[PDB]
RNA sequence: AGCCAGGAUGUUGGCUUAGAAGCAGCCAUCAUUUAAAGAAAGCGUAAUAGCUCACUGGUCGAGUCGGCCUGCGCGGAAGA
C-alpha cells in the first residue's frame, strides 16, 4: 500500500466531496457481485455521471480520521464494515431507498439500511423526499 | 523424491525445514515438490 | 440473476444457419439439439442484418430449452464493412494499415451502448476507439 | 472430368458436415482438416455449379421461346452473367490448383534415357533434352549437362541433367514415364512409319544430411584381451577393442597393434565407413526402387504420353487431349499439357 | 501471516478462416466501472469452461518482509 501522500490525498478527496456533498447511505457487500455493481454504478452514470465515489475505506483510523471535520455523529460507523456514497446534485435525491429496493434484488446484506445523517436520524425506512 | 545437492523453493508453497539436520523442503500443497537433503 | 451454469459466448457470423464445421459439436456438447440453434437462432438475425457475430446468451436448463438475451457484435467483426479494409493486427507498429477518424468511432459508439457498461459517452467512446488502436489503426485525432 | 470430380468433393463435404454434429468421433483434427478442405473447394463448387446451370437453363429456355425479343435481352443478361461466372470459376480453378506444398519448390534431376530402336531413341532424347531447354529457357531456368551419352548417328543414349532454381519438380511431376515415337526418320530409307520409345525420369531433390553423429554415449566399447602372439605384456593388457552401435548394430572388432590408441582411432574410422556404407546404400537401394518404378522396360508400350507426328496429333492418355499443333510444342510452350494433368490431380 | 468476499460486458478479436479464445508461438500488451483487476504468473481443457496468485476491501492489531559484507558450520563426501 502506497505512503502517506496518496492516502491523505484520497481521505482529502472524500472531505471535499463531503463539503459539496446532500444525504447518503449505506451499504455492507461482503458477498458481493459485480453485476451489482453493474446495478449501482451504472445508476450513478444513469444520474450525471463519474464524480461519486462509492469508496469503502471503513477502517477505524482512515475514514474516522476525516470525521472530526465532517460530520463527527458519523464516528460510531467506524465498526463493521460500511461503503459511503455522496450526492453532489440535489438535497436529498432519490440514492437512498434505492439501496433498501434493491436489498432484495441480489444484495442479500445491506448494511440493515441504517442510513445517513440529514437530520440526524437512525435507521429509517423513508420515502419522504424531494421528486 | 528427489534426492538432489541443490534445493530451491519451486512453487508457492514451499517450505525449508531442517528434520534432522537434513535440509528439507516440504510442500503441502504437491507431493512431487518434497524432496532430500539440501 | 443466478451464477455460471453452462453458458459460454462463441457463435460463429448468424448468417451461416447452423454452422456445423466451425462450431458443430461445442453449441451440442449439452442436452440443447443441434436444431435449436438454427429455427430459433434466426428470430433475431433477420430483423436487423445477417452475416455479423453476435453472441448471445447459452444458459442451459432442464427444461429442455434455454432463455436468452442477444447482446452487441463486437467492433473487430463489425471493423471490416465499415473501416474499408478486411484485414487486421499482425504487424500493428511496425506499418500502418488503415487510419479511421474519431468522428466515425464516436458516432458508431453510442449504438453500441446497449450492452456496454460506461457512465458517460466518451469514456465508451474511447475505450472503443482503444480497442480500435488495438490493431494498429491510427485513429485521426 | 472435373465436374465428375467435384459432384464427389460436395457429396464428401456433406457428408463430413452432417458427421461432424453427430459428436460421436473422438478424433477431430484430421475431420477439421478435411472440413478446411471442404470449405475451400465446395463453397466454389457451389457457386459455379449453380451459375451454369442457371446459365445453362436461361440459355436452352430463352434460345427457343417462340423467338421473343424480351427473353433473348434476358438470356443476353444472363449471357453476360455467365461469362462473369465463367471467368470466377476459372479463378476458382486456378486456386484450387495452386501448389501451396514446398516439396514441389524443389529442383530436379531429369534422366531421358532411349528404348526401342537405338538411332530413333538416341534422336529423340537429344530432341527430347531440346524440348525442355527450350521449355527451361521460357520461364529462366538453369540447365547444367551432368552426364550425357553419346548415340551413334546422333543424339544421346542417356542423359541426366540438374535443373535447379525455384519449383521445377513440383511444375515437371508427370513426365516420368514413356513416350511414343511415329516418324518418318532419317535413318530409314524405306520411309514408312515406325515406333520408338523414350523413358523419362523426374526425380526430386533429396538434400544429403550426412554424417550423423558417432554418439559416444551410445557406443558400446569392450576393451577385452586379444587373440594371438607376441609378447608376455599382450597377455598382461588387453590390446584389442570391439565398439558395437546401439540403434544400427554394427560391430567393429580391432585386434591389429600393440596401443589401443591407434586402435581406436581405426575402430573409430571403421564405424564411420561403415556408417557412410550403410547410408549410402539404403540412399542407393531408395534412388532404385524409385527409378524401377517410374522407369519400365522401355518398351512401346502406352505409358501415358502419345506424340503423333505424321497426322499432327498429341495425345496422352490421362486427359484426353487432341492438340492439332505440333509447332507450338516443339518450340518451348508446354503448358497445355502440364496444366490440366495438374487441375485434375489436386482434384483428389 | 491466517479468515468471509471480489478478481468484469463484448476478447468465438483480427491471425496460416481447421481452432488456439487471459495463459504454444506471433505483435499490439487498449480503454471504461472503479473498494480493486495483469487484456495475465501458474494449474487444467482440441479451444472453452473452471481453479489460484497478482492486488484491493473488512475482522484483526503489533512490528514484520526482502537483498549485501563476513566468521564458524551443513550437504555433495561411495572400496575393496
Amino acid at each position: 500500500m502506497a505512503l502517506n501522500l496518496q492516502d491523505k490525498q484520497a481521505i482529502v478527496a472524500e472531505v471535499s466531496e463531503v463539503a459539496k456533498g446532500a444525504l447518503s447511505a449505506v451499504v455492507a457487500d461482503s458477498r458481493g457481485v459485480t453485476v451489482d455493481k453493474m446495478t449501482e454504478l451504472r445508476k450513478a452514470g444513469r444520474e450525471a455521471g463519474v464524480y461519486m465515489r462509492v469508496v469503502r475505506n471503513t477502517l477505524l483510523r482512515r475514514a474516522v480520521e476525516g470525521t472530526p471535520f465532517e460530520c463527527l455523529k458519523d464516528a460510531f460507523v467506524g465498526p463493521t464494515l460500511i461503503a459511503y456514497s455522496m450526492e453532489h446534485p440535489g438535497a436529498a435525491a432519490r440514492l437512498f431507498k434505492e439501496f433498501a429496493k434493491a436489498n432484495a434484488k441480489f444484495e442479500v446484506k445491506a448494511a440493515a439500511f441504517e442510513g445517513e445523517l440529514i437530520p440526524a436520524s437512525q435507521i429509517d425506512r423513508l420515502a419522504t423526499l424531494p421528486t | 523424491m528427489k534426492v538432489r545437492a541443490s534445493v530451491k523453493k519451486l512453487c508457492r508453497n514451499c517450505k525449508i525445514v531442517k528434520r534432522d539436520g537434513v535440509i528439507r523442503v516440504i510442500c503441502s500443497a504437491e507431493p512431487k515438490h518434497k524432496q532430500r537433503q539440501g | 440473476a443466478k451464477k455460471v451454469q453452462a453458458y459460454v459466448k462463441l457463435q460463429v457470423a448468424a448468417g451461416m444457419a447452423n454452422p456445423s464445421p466451425p462450431v458443430g459439436p461445442a453449441l451440442g456438447q449439452q442436452g440443447v439439439n443441434i436444431m435449436e440453434f438454427c429455427k430459433a437462432f434466426n428470430a433475431k438475425t433477420d430483423s436487423i442484418e445477417k452475416g455479423l457475430p453476435i453472441p448471445v446468451v447459452i444458459t442451459v436448463y432442464a427444461d429442455r430449452s434455454f432463455t436468452f438475451v442477444t447482446k452487441t457484435p463486437p467492433a473487430a467483426v463489425l471493423l471490416k464493412k465499415a473501416a474499408g479494409i478486411k484485414s487486421g493486427s499482425g504487424k500493428p507498429n511496425k506499418d500502418k494499415v488503415g487510419k479511421i477518424s474519431r468522428a466515425q468511432l464516436q458516432e458508431i459508439a453510442q449504438t453500441k451502448a446497449a450492452d456496454m457498461t460506461g457512465a458517460d459517452i466518451e469514456a465508451m467512446t474511447r475505450s472503443i476507439e482503444g480497442t480500435a488502436r488495438s490493431m494498429g489503426l491510427v485513429v485521426e485525432d | 472430368s472435373i465436374v465428375a470430380k467435384l459432384e464427389a468433393l460436395h457429396e464428401r463435404h456433406e457428408e463430413v458436415q452432417a458427421l461432424l454434429g453427430d459428436a460421436q468421433t473422438i478424433a477431430d483434427q484430421e475431420r477439421f482438416r478435411a472440413l478446411s478442405r471442404e470449405y475451400a473447394q465446395l463453397s466454389d463448387v457451389s457457386r459455379c455449379f449453380t451459375d451454369w446451370q442457371q446459365v445453362q437453363e436461361d440459355i436452352e429456355t430463352a434460345q427457343m421461346m417462340l423467338d421473343d425479343p424480351e427473353m433473348r435481352e434476358m438470356a443476353q443478361d444472363e449471357l453476360r452473367e455467365a461469362k462473369e461466372k465463367s471467368e470466377q470459376l476459372e479463378q476458382q480453378l486456378q486456386v484450387l490448383l495452386l501448389p501451396k506444398d514446398p516439396d514441389d519448390e524443389r529442383n530436379a534431376f531429369l534422366e531421358v534415357r532411349a528404348g526401342t530402336g537405338g538411332d530413333e531413341a538416341a534422336l529423340f532424347a537429344g530432341d527430347l533434352f531440346r524440348m525442355y531447354s527450350r521449355y527451361a529457357e521460357a520461364r529462366r531456368w538453369r540447365v547444367e549437362i551432368m552426364s550425357a551419352s553419346e548415340g551413334e548417328h546422333g543424339g544421346y543414349k542417356e542423359i541426366i541433367a540438374k535443373i535447379c532454381g525455384d519449383g521445377v519438380y513440383g511444375r515437371l511431376k508427370f513426365e516420368s514415364g514413356g513416350h511414343r515415337v511415329q516418324r518418318v526418320p532419317a535413318t530409314e530409307s524405306q520411309g514408312r512409319i515406325h515406333t520408338s520409345a523414350c523413358t523419362v525420369a523426374v526425380m526430386p531433390e533429396l538434400p544429403d544430411a550426412e554424417l550423423p553423429d558417432i554418439n559416444p554415449a551410445d557406443l558400446r566399447i569392450d576393451t577385452f584381451r586379444s587373440s594371438g602372439a607376441g609378447g608376455q605384456h599382450v597377455n598382461t593388457t588387453d590390446s584389442a577393442i570391439r565398439i558395437t552401435h546401439l540403434p544400427t548394430g554394427i560391430v567393429v572388432e580391432c585386434q591389429d597393434e600393440r596401443s589401443q590408441h591407434k586402435n581406436k582411432a581405426k575402430a573409430l574410422s571403421v564405424l564411420g565407413a561403415r556408417i557412410h556404407a550403410a547410408e549410402m546404400a539404403k540412399r542407393q537401394q531408395a534412388e532404385a526402387s524409385t527409378r524401377r518404378n517410374l522407369l519400365g522396360s522401355g518398351d512401346r508400350s502406352d505409358r501415358n504420353r502419345t506424340y503423333n507426328f505424321p497426322q499432327g496429333r498429341v495425345t496422352d492418355h490421362r486427359i484426353n487431349l487432341t492438340l492439332y499443333r505440333l509447332d507450338e510444342v516443339m518450340e518451348g510452350k508446354l503448358d497445355m499439357l502440364i496444366e490440366p494433368i495438374i487441375q485434375e490431380h489436386q482434384a483428389d
